[PDB]
């Protein structure tokens, strides 16, 4: 018998992104070569199969710093982190290969899917 | 907004 | 130049609710008289002006237990916590006054608004 | 789903 507020999920996500912008309650630093990204573990887990596996591990759930594979592109990671917090993916000709490789590593299936479709359209 | 889901 | 995944915000919220159901990364217990509710501080802050004020406070942000006012109804709080994590509000004739009073206390303006409209329709 | 926002 529930009623539903249509905009609630997007309002929550917008407020989580505002917390991230203000560095409020951020609890992990993701390191991607020379770059560092502060984030909330729960948002990362909710968006990525890799982070879900990492933060449900009984030892890794306690870490405040996670180092990604050195082959991961920081700009690709930055674009995906923004997508996690906003539903918007800044996909461009100059970044699509790095975004797709990063989404494959992070296990973000819907992003891998749109990248594959955009690449197929150019060939 | 509110709707019947 | 971004593209947007329509279902992303609702998928994130669904995954945050799955973490709550499995007690994964929950970092606060909200006590409402004799009842206890485990939750994620960031989701509570994103949904409630009261929790936003509590967890942005330099002392209270560190607390693992928050006690609400003894006048707050636990069922009303439970209904609102479910709404935070799902966008669905289980509003019924038998709970509407408690839900509205709890939403006023938690500073959840859209919920207070729908409660006021449902009460006005019955008079 | 993907759209132009
Ligand atoms: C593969 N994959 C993605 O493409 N994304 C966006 C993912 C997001 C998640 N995050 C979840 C899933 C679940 S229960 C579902 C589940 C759990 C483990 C494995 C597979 C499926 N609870 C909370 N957070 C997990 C995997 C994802
Ligand atoms: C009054 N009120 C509601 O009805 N809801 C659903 C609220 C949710 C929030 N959570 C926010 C807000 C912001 S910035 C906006 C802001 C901040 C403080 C005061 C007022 C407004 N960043 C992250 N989480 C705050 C107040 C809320």
């Amino acid at each position: 018998s529930c009623i539903q507020f249509t905009r609630h999920a997007s309002d929550v996500l917008l407020n989580l992104n505002r917390l991230r912008s203000r560095d409020i309650l951020t609890d992990v630093v993701i390191v991607v070569s020379r770059e560092q990204f502060r984030a909330h573990k729960t948002v990362l887990m909710a968006c990525s199969g890799l982070f879900y596996s990492i933060f449900t591990d009984q030892l890794k759930c306690n870490l405040s710093v996670i180092n990604l594979d050195p082959e991961i592109n920081p700009e690709g990671f930055c674009i995906l982190l923004d997508f996690m917090y906003t539903s918007r993916l800044n996909l461009r000709e100059g970044n699509i290969m790095a975004v797709m490789a990063t989404a494959m590593y992070l296990q973000m299936e819907h992003v891998v899917d749109t990248c594959r479709k955009f690449i197929k359209a150019s060939e | 907004a509110w709707v019947i889901p």
